């Protein structure tokens, strides 16, 4: 009967934007080359985390802005025991700065573009972020805005201020964001004054939680006779044809009647009353296909049929 | 050298976006 060793020289260093760094060294006295005891990691704060890893390092995304800390211990699990030694622990101090001074109500907005003309055909990402200037933040403050996805980060340019000067919108026209991304944005927002310090705020957006789907363009509608048609065409999107799902309103003004198909196809064909005005309108969704659930996109303007008399 | 990133608040890996 033996235990195990804790590892050594814990650090924990910030490499980017939301971005941070774990290393440790095998503790000295322990086994050298026994390949099968490995290292578990529990985070402690802001959330809390728990998972292995076989190397001395371990890089991972999470807010900073709370303070941040860590875990790391030496493990070895047998199918019937789980041996672990003490841990060693390593933490990063919630950044300087005096309550209430930092940024409240972040709020992100995507969205897919195109280009202009042939320069080429494909899409851009724009983003849209807007905020509420601190409670008690003294009048001077100035806010600074990044956002890092991927490998890429970059800083606001184009900024909406209020009536004393300060940031509380930025405007992002072309991004690095791949707007099929499955990836985590992250923001940071951090500031500065003469007299006090500023608590810089941050936040992990997915991208299905904040991509604003366009609306379905070019909705026709037609009634020859008793035969209803609608057409539709997909909108402005990285996703293809098959990756939609649509919600096509039909609402009947004369006795407010409302008839909701839900489909993957771009036309709908079928029976109606020749003798009622009916205005349709049409949104779309990103299908579980292709990707985790997101946001329905605004209804498209609305569009009258029947009465063409 | 070559592990993922570990998302933290999502308890799950991320390596690429091929």
């Amino acid at each position: 009967k033996i235990s195990l060793l804790p590892p050594v020289n814990f650090t924990i260093k910030v490499t980017g934007l939301a971005q941070v760094l774990l290393q440790w060294k095998p503790n000295p006295d322990q086994e050298q080359r026994n390949v099968n005891l490995e290292y578990q990691v529990k985070i402690n704060a802001p959330k809390e985390d728990d998972y292995e890893t076989r190397i001395t390092e371990s890089k991972a995304v999470t807010i900073l802005h709370k303070g941040f800390s860590a875990s790391v211990r030496t493990i070895l699990q047998n199918d019937h025991s789980l041996l672990a030694s003490s841990w060693a622990s390593a933490e990063l101090h919630a950044p300087p700065g005096s309550p209430g001074t930092s940024i409240v109500n972040l709020t992100c907005t995507t969205n897919t573009t195109e280009d202009n003309y042939s320069r080429l055909r494909s899409y851009q990402v724009s983003l849209h972020c807007t905020w509420l200037v601190g409670t008690d933040a003294p009048e001077d403050t100035q806010y600074f805005l990044y956002y890092r996805y991927g490998s890429w980060t970059e800083e606001c340019q184009e900024y909406s201020k209020d009536t004393l000067g300060r940031n509380i919108a930025c405007w992002f026209p072309r991004t690095f964001i791949l707007s099929k991304g499955r990836d985590w944005l992250a923001v940071l927002v951090n500031g500065s004054s003469k007299h006090s310090a500023i608590r810089p705020f941050d936040q992990l957006f997915a991208l299905h939680a904040i991509d604003q789907i366009n609306p379905p363009l070019n909705v026709t509608a037609e009634i020859e006779g008793t035969r209803l048609s609608i057409q539709w065409e997909k909108p402005v999107s990285a996703f293809p044809i098959h990756c939609f799902d649509y919600e096509v309103k039909i609402h009947n003004t004369r006795n407010g009647y409302l008839q909701i198909e839900k489909l993957m196809t771009n036309a709908f064909i079928s029976i109606i009353d020749d003798l009622s005005k009916y205005d349709v309108q049409v949104r779309a969704a990103v299908s579980s296909m292709c990707r985790e659930a997101g946001l329905w996109s605004e209804w498209s303007q609305p569009i009258y049929v029947g009465f063409s008399r | 050298v070559d592990e993922c990133w570990r998302i933290i608040a999502s308890h799950t890996w991320f390596c690429a976006e091929e």
